């Protein structure tokens, strides 16, 4: 709802919002998202439009297999793609998505070539656990094991 | 003879044994490739001390199937044009020029074409 | 699906012989059309029984009584059983088939744990020649 | 949020005379934990050896003269000791740290390949 | 180990092959030798093909036991570590082992005889074919373990099958054949330091009076790795003994104290650390638990050798030749009973007992 | 001190049944096998995505625990090392000394490109490149990750391999 | 798996595309001129070990000749065994051509 | 408005005769769902066994053989340039 | 610049009493008429004497044990790389981009 993206600003759906700010409210609220999810993916299906898949342009995105084995132009962007890839233009980027875990952005500097020169991947597990010492502090050892529920961690994007 | 089983030749001076396991293919007896490694020279080895050859994978050899392919000639026309006989599950579309008197493969399949009136050539 | 009475039905139909070698490997007395065989022996079976679940309306009678290896099913029928289409290959059109140069063995399953299994090897010779020493005498 | 045991806050001293002095209150401690070291990891040397190496390790940095290089150095070295206090570091770390070690002619080197 | 054991990149072996090493001396590099080490998965033979394979030498280990070869692969790189299912009463699979090895390493031999093998079996049987099939097979060299008092002419079967083993190897393989004779070996897990480690040592009146010259286990395999790798050491025989020498009733005493048994005064005589017993008896239950118990245990042969010290033949070759010094036992005695101490647990603070540490034990032990 | 020793007698992989006594000692590797192949106990070691396939296994749709496969948290309780996920250098101590509570016997299985050997991270600073430079690995599954049905085939293989063991006899005829 | 034509003539011509786009590096080519002047390949390596399963291969190649077959029960007692050669890759395309036919039938005309 | 739907208006296998009529009485909530799909309609044309025939779809003022150069939707290389306000400048 | 940042910066002692860099601008390559490349300063090691590239057995594979040996710094400026080597401690030496001379070249010249 704050930086609409891909399409969430073409259907209708509501966000819970807790007022205890504790395990129970955030667990209702993963229960509403889960219908308010499936009340979207229903008006995906019935407002699914015809029309290409990716863009198009064939310098970023690879021509058909069928194009590319009868047109010339298609066979050297086919073998450009993916022997050096497409060049992104020169300058950074912060752009976050509304995750599942919450909010996930990546920061990536591109300096004119095909491989990015930096890219920072922010994660919404990294940043909750950072906070377990000032949540969990004063609770039971079996709290702690439902704060670390609640905030819903994977390691892998902890420890990217 | 081990001389015909480690250099790479056009053809096989022999007839290749299915159940030989030595030959570097089942329907082949020399390798194909002057950096191919013989198969009888990669088979002396520690790790082969105790393993069975028989069931090792051993794919029939392309270049010997490709040449049993018979010409195609083509008729009132100079060029030719191969695709894999495939379309779109084959290799892209290219032309081949027949003005010389033998037989050109194609640069993916290996299929061979040339006209028809250097048909008796070819064949002689 | 999970009803005493779709036992005794499968039972019935299958007979003794063909239920006991299910209650070996199967867990699962079960019942269906003949679909074909595959080189290596299996058959393969469909099921009409109404009572069955999504995914399990295919299945396979392997050879062995006491041990059952999935890599014994053919390339032909492992497509097949995973619901990956609804043309078995002994029902395959003739322009379907592959069309293979080369001759065709008896399906060779996985042969890890054996004698026979796969060596890797480098099929690339040296990239360099050492020299060949001869001797010159001098003037 | 607390900070975790013998956690100090990170600060960059403009004075040498005062760099001096941590480093030296630094030192006194690294000598107090020495028995601690080798009951925590198991080692298999006697708190003596472990004061030699702990001394060794401070000389090697006795002659540095920048000042931001000296901030840096402390506080890893600060870093350093609250990592093996805390017993944060597994114990075959210690034990390889504590495992290193006339050198070649150079026909020595040339015979064998050298680098 | 150090970081490239090869004294040069280049080596020709004696049956005439030129190797040459690949790398630095790693887990990748190589050193294009190719070793098989009978008794792979013994005590010395685990030491033994963890330095071959670490430094990118092939190494075929013949076995036996399935699940005792399994800890041997992570010893070297993909390929480098090769397994055969071997007996040394099947010719073939000896046949296959040796095939393709420049170096023979020989660690098969026994202080037991069982319901399959005798003492002659292994210490002179399989020495034999060892030797025999790998000179029909062109190796290089082949480097025989014998004991430290290998004796044709002795009283012991076990010492006396050494002492023939030895002369039976030279025969078959030729003078090219290397012989080793270490001492009891200590390290983690040691054979010679399990049983004074052992609470329950039934009749260690007459069994912890062998005096012996202990070696450090890492320097024996160290030593294994020098000798087949230096062409120089062919057709020679090798005495691998420490400096000092030791009585284990001194090293029980010694490892009772680091143990602390004797934090209790009454507990090391209640929990049976002292089990004095006449030898006859010690020779009867020995006797029974040769066809009763199906597990090794002390056997009449053992209660010979507790009678024989450890005597070095001074003909023979030293660690000097090799250009090593032996390790000391009491550097390495507390790292390796160690994990047999009963509570430690840096409860209040470790005892560590250094070099000069258990020497001034030694003085205590004997002290009346 | 005179030794003959025989010279084809097979090996014990190959040896068949010739007396009584054979038979016997078969019979109690067959118990214990089969008992081992059934209670097949793998322990809780999720490492990383490879550990969501294994969870799929103990899902409704493959029910793992229909074959008597159950997962324990302790080491002292499980017999099978499942390594799913990737293996970084600042926890190779610690999956080395998990791997020694366990008592024996001991399996290990090498779930995923990460564990087999490094996989997409095979080039990092901070990836063992393959589980087996730790601990010994009896069998490797391929996949990125392997599917629940790879996993299973896995198991299976395994399976076969400890009825295959001859501990008993072996001390009879080997020893 | 490595394909061939239906005349028996190995897809692949060394074009080495698969071996840029492999995020992993898991493929290894080395080509020159066949004995008969074709362009092939005499050194076509993937480790399966580092192989993320991730399809690139497939989509880079002009020719369709490295493919994913179906099949996944392929676990090995050894690393060894997950170093697939030449030989391995052609082996499996002759073993898997009839259910790769399947599935490019299918796919093909969504590429 | 997604309100509760009836068990035979969902896609699963359901009871039939007096079973249904069992279930009802017993179910506290008799309009839920088994959850285990038909077998009837659920994945019945498998992927693999699709009649449709794919084509390449292509809008017309960006996929077209006329008007269709391709500076004119050339975005990539028309970004918007990086442009800095110091203190000067403002 | 004169600080020497190496004692901080954990790299190994090796990458200063062993190793060479080369600083150096990328030279045109013959076979296209492109010049992008030619335009920033880049710095390389030197390959190991021994252990660069040996062969491994099993597969043919390129082994190495030269952790540098595709390490390829970016510069875009001459007096940036020399800064960043020099307050890294690294032996180094540049190597001076050849420049083309230029010609003029008319159409007329082709008579004459
Ligand atoms: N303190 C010591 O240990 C000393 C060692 N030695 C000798 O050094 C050599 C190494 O032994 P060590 O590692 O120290 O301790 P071990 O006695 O446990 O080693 C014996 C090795 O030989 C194998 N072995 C014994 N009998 C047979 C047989 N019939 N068939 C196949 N293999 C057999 C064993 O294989 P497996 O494990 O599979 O059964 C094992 O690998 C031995 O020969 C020993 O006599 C002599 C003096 C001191
Ligand atoms: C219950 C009976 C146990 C007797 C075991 C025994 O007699 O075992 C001992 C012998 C010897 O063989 P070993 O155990 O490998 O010798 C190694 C151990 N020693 C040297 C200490 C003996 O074995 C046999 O004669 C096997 C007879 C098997 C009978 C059927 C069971
Ligand atoms: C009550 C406890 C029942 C034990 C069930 C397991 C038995 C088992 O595993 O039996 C396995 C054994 C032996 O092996 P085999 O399978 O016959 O292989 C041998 C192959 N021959 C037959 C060609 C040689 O068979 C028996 O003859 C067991 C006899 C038991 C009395
Ligand atoms: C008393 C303690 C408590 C009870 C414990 C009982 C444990 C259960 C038994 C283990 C089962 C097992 O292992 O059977 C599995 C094995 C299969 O072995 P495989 O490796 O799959 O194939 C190898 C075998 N071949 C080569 C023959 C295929 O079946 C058998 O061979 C069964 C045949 C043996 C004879 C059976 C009838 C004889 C009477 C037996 C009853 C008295
Ligand atoms: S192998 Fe693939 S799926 Fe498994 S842990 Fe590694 S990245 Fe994840
Ligand atoms: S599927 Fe595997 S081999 Fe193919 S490009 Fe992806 S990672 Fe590389
Ligand atoms: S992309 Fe295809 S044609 Fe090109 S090298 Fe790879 S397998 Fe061969
Ligand atoms: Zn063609």
């Amino acid at each position: 709802k704050s930086q609409p993206y891909d399409a969430y600003d073409k259907v209708d759906f509501d966000i819970a919002v807790g007022t205890k700010g504790d395990c129970y409210d955030r667990y209702l609220i993963r229960m509403t998202e889960f219908r308010q999810s499936l009340r979207i993916i229903e008006q995906c299906c019935n407002q699914m439009p015809p029309g290409p898949v990716k863009v198009e342009d064939f310098k970023v995105a690879p021509p058909p297999r069928a194009l590319m084995k009868e047109d010339m132009e298609a066979l050297i962007h086919h073998f450009l793609l993916y022997t050096k890839g497409y060049a992104v233009p020169a300058g950074e980027t912060y752009t976050a998505i509304e995750a599942p875990k919450g909010e996930m952005a990546v920061y990536v500097v591109s300096d004119g070539s095909e491989r990015p020169y930096r890219c920072k991947i922010r994660a919404p597990g990294f940043a909750h656990l950072g906070a377990f010492d000032h949540i969990a502090r004063g609770h039971f050892l079996p709290d702690a094991v439902a704060i670390i529920g609640t905030m819903d961690l994977v390691f892998g994007e902890v420890d990217r | 003879s081990t001389k015909e089983l480690t250099t790479a030749r056009i053809k096989d001076i022999s007839k290749p044994d299915e159940n030989n396991l030595q030959q570097q293919a089942p329907n082949r007896i020399s390798p194909w490739s002057k950096s191919q490694k013989p198969r009888a020279e990669a088979q002396d080895n520690v790790r082969f001390a105790v393993k069975d050859l028989a069931k090792q994978p051993r794919p029939y050899a392309a270049i010997d199937l490709i040449y049993k392919q018979p010409i195609r000639y083509i008729e009132h026309d100079n060029v030719a044009v191969c695709d894999g006989n495939g379309g779109a599950q084959g290799h892209p579309k290219v032309y081949i020029n027949l003005d010389q008197n033998k037989a050109i493969p194609c640069g993916y399949c290996g299929l061979r074409f040339a006209q028809a009136a250097f048909k008796e050539d070819i064949e002689s | 699906s999970s009803s005493i009475q779709r036992t005794l039905r499968n039972l019935w139909k299958n007979g003794f012989k063909k239920s006991f070698k299910q209650l070996q490997g199967y867990n699962d007395i079960k019942s269906g059309r003949l679909v074909g065989t595959d080189s290596f022996g299996n058959k393969f079976y469909e099921v009409d029984d109404p009572v069955e679940i999504h995914m399990r309306t295919r299945f396979v009678e392997y050879t062995g009584f006491w041990r059952q290896d999935m890599s014994e099913v053919e390339p032909g029928w492992h497509y097949w059983l995973a619901y990956g289409t609804d043309v078995p290959p002994n029902q395959l059109k003739p322009e379907e088939k592959s069309v293979r140069a080369y001759p065709v063995k008896k399906h060779v399953p996985n042969l890890t744990y054996t004698d026979g299994a796969y060596v890797p090897y480098n099929t690339a010779r040296p990239k360099c020649a050492t020299w060949d020493p001869k001797v010159t005498e001098r003037p | 949020t607390n900070p975790t045991a013998f956690a100090q806050t990170t600060r960059y001293v403009k004075d040498s005379t005062e760099m001096r002095t941590l480093v030296l209150n630094l030192y006194r401690r690294y000598l107090r934990h020495s028995r601690g070291f080798v009951n925590n990891y198991n080692l298999d040397i006697p708190a003596s050896q472990v004061r030699t190496k702990i001394r060794q390790e401070f000389e090697r940095q006795r002659f540095v003269k920048d000042l931001p290089l000296k901030n840096v150095l402390y506080m890893k070295a600060q870093m350093e000791f609250q990592e093996l206090v805390n017993f944060w570091k597994q114990q075959c770390h210690v034990m390889q740290y504590f495992e290193s070690i006339k050198g070649d002619s150079f026909v020595q080197k040339f015979l064998k390949g050298a680098q | 180990v150090s970081t490239f054991p090869l004294k040069s990149d280049i080596n020709i072996t004696k049956s005439g092959k030129t190797l040459l090493s690949v790398g630095q001396g790693g887990r990748s590099s190589r050193t294009g030798f190719t070793a098989t080490v009978f008794g792979g998965t013994g005590f010395l033979g685990r030491v033994v093909v963890s330095k071959l394979a670490k430094h990118g030498t092939n190494v075929v280990v013949p076995f036996r036991n399935d699940r005792a070869r399994r800890q041997l692969k992570v010893n070297g790189d993909l390929g480098v570590v090769n397994f055969v299912e071997f007996d040394i009463r099947n010719l073939k699979s000896i046949e296959d082992s040796v095939k393709y090895s420049d170096i023979v390493i020989n660690l098969i031999g026994t202080e037991h005889f069982s319901k399959n093998f005798s003492i002659e079996d292994v210490n002179i049987g399989a020495a034999e074919r060892i030797a025999k099939a790998a000179k029909e097979a062109g190796v290089s060299r082949l480097i025989h373990v014998s004991s430290y008092n290998a004796n044709p002419s002795s009283s012991s079967d076990f010492y006396a099958t050494k002492g023939i083993g030895e002369q039976v190897v030279r025969d078959n393989f030729g003078p090219d054949a290397t012989i080793v004779r270490p001492a009891p070996m200590y390290f983690r897990n040691s054979p010679f330091l399990n049983e004074l480690l052992q609470i329950k040592a039934l009749g260690g009146n007459v069994i912890f009076k062998k005096e012996v010259y202990p070696v450090h286990a890492l320097q024996v395999g160290e030593a294994i790795e020098r000798i087949a790798f230096d062409d120089a050491t062919a057709g020679q025989t090798y005495e691998l003994f420490g400096k000092e020498r030791y009585s284990k009733k001194e090293l029980r005493e010694m490892i009772k104290h680091i143990i602390h048994i004797g934090q209790r005064g009454y507990y090391p005589y209640s929990a049976g650390f002292y089990l004095p017993a006449p030898e006859p008896f010690l020779y009867a239950f020995a006797l029974i638990r040769q066809y009763i118990s199906s597990q090794p245990r002390f056997n009449v042969d053992q209660l010979k050798r507790s009678h024989i010290n450890q005597e070095i033949d001074q003909s023979a070759k030293t660690f000097t030749d090799l250009g090593m010094v032996p390790d000391e036992l009491s550097e390495y005695l507390y790292r390796y009973v160690k994990p047999h101490i009963s509570y430690t647990s840096q409860t209040q603070n470790r005892t560590v007992y250094s070099k000069e540490d258990i020497e001034k034990l030694r003085d205590y032990v004997n002290t009346p | 001190y005179s030794s003959d020793l025989p010279t084809d007698i097979p090996v014990l992989s190959k040896r068949p049944h010739t007396n009584l006594l054979d038979y016997t000692f078969t019979t109690f590797d067959k118990m214990k096998n089969w008992a081992r192949k059934s209670s097949f106990w793998p322990m809780t070691f999720g490492l990383a995505c490879c550990a969501v396939e294994m969870m799929h296994v103990s899902a409704p749709r493959y029910d793992q625990d229909r074959l008597g496969i159950i997962f324990r948290a302790s080491p002292r309780q499980s017999d099978i090392m499942i390594v799913a996920g990737t293996v970084t250098n600042k926890m190779a101590p610690a999956l080395r000394q998990v791997y020694d509570q366990m008592p024996y016997p001991r399996w290990v299985i090498s779930m995923g490109s990460c564990a087999n050997g490094g996989g997409y991270y095979h080039y990092s600073y901070s990836v063992v490149r393959g589980v087996d430079r730790i601990v010994p690995v009896d069998i490797y599954v391929p996949g990125c990750p392997p599917t629940s049905e790879a996993l299973m085939y896995g198991v299976f293989q395994l399976q076969k391999k400890m009825m295959d063991g001859q501990t008993h006899r072996m001390w009879y005829r080997s020893y | 798996a490595l394909r061939r034509y239906p005349s028996g003539e190995e897809r692949c011509i060394a074009c080495k595309l698969c071996e840029a786009v492999c995020p992993a590096q898991a493929i290894t080519i080395e080509a020159e001129e066949r004995i008969d002047g074709s362009r092939r390949t005499y050194k076509y390596d993937i480790d399966m070990t580092k192989c993320i399963y991730c399809g690139y291969c497939q989509e880079s190649c002009p020719v369709d000749a490295i493919v994913e077959t179906p099949n996944v029960e392929y676990a090995t007692e050894t690393r060894e065994e997950l170093l697939y050669n030449k030989e391995k890759l052609l082996a499996n395309g002759d073993k898997w051509e009839q259910e790769i036919q399947y599935a490019l039938d299918a796919d093909a005309p969504y590429r | 408005s997604g309100g509760p739907v009836p068990v035979f208006k969902k896609y699963t296998t359901g009871s039939k005769g007096i079973w249904e009529k069992i279930r009802q009485l017993l179910t506290l909530v008799p309009n839920r769902s088994t959850g285990n799909p038909l077998v009837k309609n659920y994945r019945v044309p498998p992927p693999g066994s699709q009649t449709l025939k794919y084509k390449d779809p292509v809008t017309i003022p960006a996929g077209d053989i006329v008007k269709n150069q391709y500076y004119d939707r050339d975005h990539r290389r028309n970004y918007p340039r990086l442009v800095a306000f110091d203190q000067t400048k403002v | 610049t004169d600080l020497a940042k190496e004692l901080v910066s954990g790299a190994p002692k090796e990458l200063i009493t062993e190793r060479v860099a080369r600083i150096y601008q990328e030279a045109k390559a013959a076979t296209q008429s492109g010049q992008h490349n030619t335009e920033t300063w880049k710095i390389d090691w030197d390959i190991l004497n021994k252990g660069n590239r040996w062969e491994n057995d099993l597969m043919g594979y390129q082994s190495s044990s030269d952790y540098m040996q595709g390490t390829i710094l970016k510069f875009d400026t001459r007096e940036g790389a020399i800064r960043f080597a020099k307050g890294q401690g690294w032996d180094y030496y540049i190597q001076e981009p050849k420049v083309r001379r230029f010609v003029k070249k008319d159409y007329s010249a082709n008579f004459y």
